[PDB]
RNA sequence: GUGGGAGAGGGUGGUGGAAUUCCCGGAGUAGCGGUGAAAUGCGCAGAUACCGGGAGGAACGCCGAUGGCGAAGGCAGCCACCUGGUCCACCCGUGACGCUGAGGCGCGAAAGCGUGGGGAGCAAACCGGAUUAGAUACCCGGGUAGUCCACGCCCUAAACGAUGCGCGCUAGGUCUCUGGGUCUCCUGGGGGCCGAAGCUAACGCGUUAAGCGCGCCGCCUGGGGAGUACGGCCGCAAGGC
């Protein structure tokens, strides 16, 4: 019991890889991609916004990986 | 013809001359490679999540375009000879598929 | 004999040792420690006890260089490496930040026998 | 790919009357095209192998169709064959 | 046929970041590594650890599944192109054009072979260090072929659901992927579990049959001797049938 990320959020377009303060949201503590638990998004969903992801990283706009604070 | 979406990263140090001239050349690159522009945004400077080509951040570009399929490798090719341009992705377009809308 | 007085702290720690290597704002290295650098020999110089005697050189040492404030990095998962933090922690250094580091592959290289499957 | 435009051309062209699509001739114009296109692919590309499975069988399709038609009306096939230059 | 759909299905070209290794530089100094414990090894020609720059090869973390695709083998970063299969809705077209399939032809993991490249990491053989009663091995340090690419061979397997293909018929419940719908839900197509009837030596199977049926193919006939011998065919060979 956190909250996911979907609820959350409005309508966004899962396809725009080039919006990031929507896409930062699908991102964990580190730069990696958050699991459907924490997502709360669908089967499609979710594997379209991997693409949608990736597609940014490569873009320089969302990170591969991050370092992780305090520990 | 098929409808894309053109993606330029190039150096944010660039001075005005400079851009305009790499402005310039990616205009008539997409020209002689067959492609009409329906529409463009040019973002300009962004902060980077990881640094390119040393740099901490890159000036942007975005064109929708609407070109012959079997040029648009080629295209791309031409887009990196450019020392200026650090990176460029050219994606099919695809309509918007959204959630809680 | 710089005098620096603010630095880093990196904390690599694995089954085997742990060394710790303090350093200027820009990373270059001030001074260092380890299980090997005290008076540990073998299997013992990667307990967590090795571990925090390290730490405690190299800040040592590094107070010596006029030092004062650190921000902690931990590569790697070993015995004692969160020991070497707890040294530090009250080394006398002030702690400015702790924050894991630790390289991971996206699947290049292909590991020995003993690290498959 | 073979966009809507060549196929509606080649369905207008091997149509027995107006609004015929599925009947033997057609099918095997269309599959003709289909068979001339994904060669030409082939050719290059000699490691596609997959797809030459998928040759393989629009082939068989063609055959068996051929097949039924010279049984059943050989006028119609033999126009056919000649119209398409299909082994003869 | 028309209109949609999901997908690591295949081929070609390009490209991205993490890490390893090596090289160059800075800073720094006495060890690092490695194990049950060690030693060989590496380090004062400055290693390990840390920062910056560079070269190169190979595989793609999270997503990732209980998932998907493919006839099988198998397929996973991203991008474009070329291309196969398949599912649904409409119920528009042909009018039995169907099923199976000896031989043939094609595909076929890994290892292996040929020629030419490439070679970071890994690693048969091999050289060492240990352990042991000895250790030809298990552990440790090295290391060649190979692993990678092009082209050509090889044709095997726990090539496994150990379950040939097709169609019809016989309770349901539940989870799931992907369509269409009047969208608690109904209806298709897949993937799973539990179970009716039934089957089964049992274990189990049970609308994804191992049930009830029809068609066609392949195959078995006690264990050894033996997948051996002989012969034939294929292969450069290893060897295969
Ligand atoms: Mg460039
Ligand atoms: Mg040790
Ligand atoms: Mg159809
Ligand atoms: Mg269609
Ligand atoms: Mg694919
Ligand atoms: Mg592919
Ligand atoms: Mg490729
Ligand atoms: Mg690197
Ligand atoms: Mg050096
Ligand atoms: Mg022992
Ligand atoms: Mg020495
Ligand atoms: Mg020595
Ligand atoms: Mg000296
Ligand atoms: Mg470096
Ligand atoms: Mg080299
Ligand atoms: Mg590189
Ligand atoms: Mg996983
Ligand atoms: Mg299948
Ligand atoms: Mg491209
Ligand atoms: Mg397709
Ligand atoms: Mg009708
Ligand atoms: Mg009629
Ligand atoms: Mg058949
Ligand atoms: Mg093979
Ligand atoms: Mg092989
Ligand atoms: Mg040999
Ligand atoms: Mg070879
Ligand atoms: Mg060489
Ligand atoms: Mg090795
Ligand atoms: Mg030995
Ligand atoms: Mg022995
Ligand atoms: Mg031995
Ligand atoms: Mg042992
Ligand atoms: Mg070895
Ligand atoms: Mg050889
Ligand atoms: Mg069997
Ligand atoms: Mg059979
Ligand atoms: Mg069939
Ligand atoms: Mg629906
Ligand atoms: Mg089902
Ligand atoms: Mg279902
Ligand atoms: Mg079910
Ligand atoms: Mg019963
Ligand atoms: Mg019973
Ligand atoms: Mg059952
Ligand atoms: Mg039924
Ligand atoms: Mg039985
Ligand atoms: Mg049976
Ligand atoms: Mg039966
Ligand atoms: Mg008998
Ligand atoms: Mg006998
Ligand atoms: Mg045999
Ligand atoms: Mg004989
Ligand atoms: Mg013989
Ligand atoms: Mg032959
Ligand atoms: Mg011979
Ligand atoms: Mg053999
Ligand atoms: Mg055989
Ligand atoms: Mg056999």
């Amino acid at each position: 019991r956190k909250a996911k990320v979907k609820a959350t959020l409005g309508e966004f377009d899962l396809r725009d890889y080039r919006n990031v303060e929507v896409l930062k949201r699908f991102l964990s503590e580190t730069g990696k991609i958050l699991p459907r638990r924490r997502t709360g998004l669908s089967a499609k969903e979710q594997r379209i916004l991997a693409k949608t992801i990736k597609r940014a990283r490569i873009l320089g706009l969302l990170p591969f990986t991050e370092k992780l604070v305090r520990k | 013809m098929r409808r894309y979406e053109v993606n330029i990263v190039l150096n944010p140090n660039l001075d005005q001359s400079q851009l305009a001239l790499e402005k310039e050349i990616i205009q008539r690159a997409l020209e002689n490679y067959g492609a009409r522009v329906e529409k463009v945004e040019e973002l300009g400077l962004r902060r980077l999540a990881y640094p390119i080509a040393k740099d901490p951040q890159g000036y942007f570009l975005w064109y929708q375009v609407e070109m012959p399929e079997d040029r648009v490798n080629d295209l791309a090719r031409e887009l990196r000879i450019r020392d200026n341009v650090r990176r460029v992705m050219v994606v099919k377009s695809q309509e918007p598929f959204l959630a809680n809308a | 004999k710089r005098q620096v007085a603010s630095g880093r702290a990196y904390i690599h720690a694995s089954y085997n040792n742990t060394i710790v290597t303090i350093t200027d704002p820009d990373g270059n290295p001030i001074t260092w420690s380890s299980g090997g650098v005290i008076g540990y020999k073998g299997s013992r110089k990667g307990t967590p006890y090795a571990a925090q005697l390290a730490a405690l050189d190299a800040a040592k040492k590094a107070m010596a260089y006029g030092m004062q404030s650190v921000d902690v990095i931990v590569r790697g998962t070993g015995a004692g490496r969160e020991q070497a933090i707890r040294a530090l922690q009250a080394s006398g250094l002030q702690v400015k930040s702790i924050v894991d580091d630790t390289p991971v592959p996206h699947n290049g290289c292909r590991p020995k026998k003993k690290f498959r499957k | 790919p073979i966009t809507k435009e060549e196929k509606q051309k080649v369905i207008q062209e091997f149509a027995r009357f107006p609004g015929d699509t599925g009947s033997t001739e057609v099918q095997v114009a269309l599959l003709t095209l289909r068979i001339n296109r994904l060669s030409e692919h082939l050719k290059v590309h000699k490691k596609d192998h997959h797809s030459h499975r998928g040759l393989l069988m629009m082939v068989g399709q063609r055959r068996r169709l051929l097949r039924y038609l010279q049984r059943e009306d050989p006028e119609r096939y033999r126009a056919l064959i000649e119209k398409l230059g299909i082994r003869g």
